[PDB]
């Protein structure tokens, strides 16, 4: 009726936040492990990157963009792919590697 | 319209706006009467005196009445007794939302609290139904997922869904018709669809043909026809 | 239906719909002073339901194999089933 | 059961059904009595009718009457004020469960919503009650990992978490034993188990040492001696 109506969606709700919730304390774990990962990325790089400067960081095109296959990571997703796109308008036909469902 | 149906033995037809408050007149006279109320102070002879009035609009042999009946219902409550007896002595029903309305698609009949006993695959053809039934299923399925929506965006939902919801929303600005005796209040023309050309406008459009073109151009206009012309009046 | 089944031959019998024998046994018993259980029709018409509903059986083979078969139906005005009826 | 009680003093057990039937029909003479109820149609002298019975089954110096009651729950809501007050006046109370009695598993009986008058410390032994606390616990375990299960699968689960998912699995298909009354249905006959024999293997399980039992092993069993056969069953 209408009271059943809104009991058995509030239950849909009340499932979503049990959900979004455990989801998010397992995020926490993931980008620790994906910090730590970063950090000696970025240290062997800034090694290569010391050469570059000194040899003068001078100069179709190919685009990379970077994603996860899981979803539900907000606008991650489609902000990069708006700037992937924007990018798309220097070159219409730049052949684009995606890394990432 | 018993003496026409009769007498003369012509076809008649019938409007009431609106005949709750047969009901409700009913409701007032039976406290003083002696009788006592029914249930949220109606007259406890509310099922024989809709009953009555409704054998006595029927369809025999020598006239047959098609009738056109409003019904008034307080902060739409259809649970209610009289609102909820009627609807059983009515073969096909239109119930009117305020959704809709807010909506700012006129007309407001509800597309998912609409029944039919005259819709049959061969009443008006096989053709007909299995296109009604397409638009029945894509606007249920929109509305289920309204709560997945709003919580969260539809980059985040499935894609599939969102095949689903793009033709439902087109599909619901698209019953709009503006009206050629409320031209005024509409703000646009009226614009009228035949029945044969009905199917086919959403048959279409259901396909993915004719969905690729603006919401709005859906908005406020009759048939297929009318939506392409009011695209181009976008475009510029 | 039950003469049928006295006499051995099966049926089965359709009450659509219960809820608007209750409506017209509400408005009745409110007349008569009987008043509104869980449905506007007075409480005792769980007595008249139960009565009528238990006199669809199936008989033993000593007294003949028919059995009256019910299905009682209840029309739901948006799925309500905490109501009385 | 009260002669049984009183004059030759011989111990027995009652058993009633269900006693949802009862409290309705007191509702009924209540109000046909020519007395208001209470809210929601209900006997108004429930209270005082639910204890008259109540205290007369009761262990006595000469004899004792113990009643297992089946109560019928009303759309499944028990705070409905009928069953609300019914549910003090019943000192043991249990309840059963839609969805343990579908998925297959029998009893009903719900492993975190069973309670009784005589339940935990030493006083059901205190073996007997840190078995039962494991058993708590671990089902816990597995609702809350469920959520992880279901989007994930393995990303946060552990060596040991995956391992205490098992001996939940394992616990939850213990439940489920065959029923003397559905060989009719089921066609496997009755299952005894002692107090002893229950207490020990399900502390098998939670030591780990009957992980090596499959989980569907432990589905309709007896006593231990049953759900080691069942492993070599199955296995091969």
């Amino acid at each position: 009726a209408t009271l059943k109506e809104v009991e058995m969606r509030l239950k849909s709700i009340k499932n979503i936040e049990k959900i979004t919730k455990t989801m998010k304390i397992v995020a926490s774990t993931r980008l620790s492990k994906a910090e730590k990962a970063k950090i000696s990325a970025k240290k062997m790089d800034e090694a290569e990157q010391l050469f570059y400067k000194n040899a003068e960081t001078k100069n179709k095109e190919l685009i990379v963009a970077i994603t996860s296959d899981k979803g539900l990571c907000g606008s991650i997703h489609s902000q990069l792919a708006k700037a992937v796109r924007r990018h798309l308008n220097d070159q219409p036909n730049a052949d684009i590697v995606t890394i990432g469902d | 319209a018993e003496y026409f149906r009769d007498e003369e033995g012509q076809d008649v037809l019938l409007f009431i706006d609106n005949i709750f408050r047969f009901t409700q007149a009913g409701s007032e006279v039976s406290a003083l009467l002696g009788r006592i109320p029914s249930a949220v102070g109606y007259q406890p002879t509310l099922a024989t005196d809709m009953g009555l009035l409704q054998e006595r609009i029927t369809t025999t042999k020598k006239g047959s009445v098609t009738s056109v009946q409003a019904v008034y219902v307080p902060a739409d409550d259809l649970t209610d007794p009289a609102p909820a007896t009627t609807f059983a002595h009515l073969d096909a029903t239109t119930v009117l939302s305020r959704g809709i309305s807010e909506l700012g698609i006129y007309p407001a009949v509800d597309p998912l609290d609409s029944k039919s006993r005259l819709l049959d695959a061969a009443v008006v053809g096989q053709e007909h139904y299995d296109v009604a039934s397409k638009v029945q299923e894509t606007l249920q399925t929109y509305k289920s997922l309204q709560d997945i929506i709003a919580i969260l965006g539809m980059d985040e939902l499935s894609e599939q869904d969102k095949l689903t919801v793009e033709r439902a929303r087109k599909i619901q600005r698209f019953l709009s018709q503006p009206f050629a005796v409320a031209e005024v209040f509409t703000g646009i023309p009226g614009k009228l669809v035949r029945l044969k050309d009905t199917v086919a406008s959403f048959k279409a459009v259901l396909e993915g043909k004719y969905d690729n073109i603006p919401e709005h151009a859906f908005y406020m206009v009759g048939g297929i026809e009318d939506v392409v012309a009011k695209a181009e009046k976008l475009a510029a | 239906g039950e003469w049928f089944r006295d006499n051995g031959k099966h049926a089965l019998i359709v009450y659509d719909d219960l809820s608007k024998q209750a409506v017209a046994y509400r408005q009745l018993s409110l007349l008569l002073r009987r008043p509104p259980g869980r449905e506007a029709y007075p409480g005792d018409v769980f007595y008249l339901h139960s009565r009528l509903l238990e006199r669809a059986a199936k008989l033993s083979e000593k007294e003949g194999s028919g059995s009256l078969t019910a299905l009682p139906v209840i029309e739901t005005q948006g799925g309500d089933v905490s109501a009385y009826i």
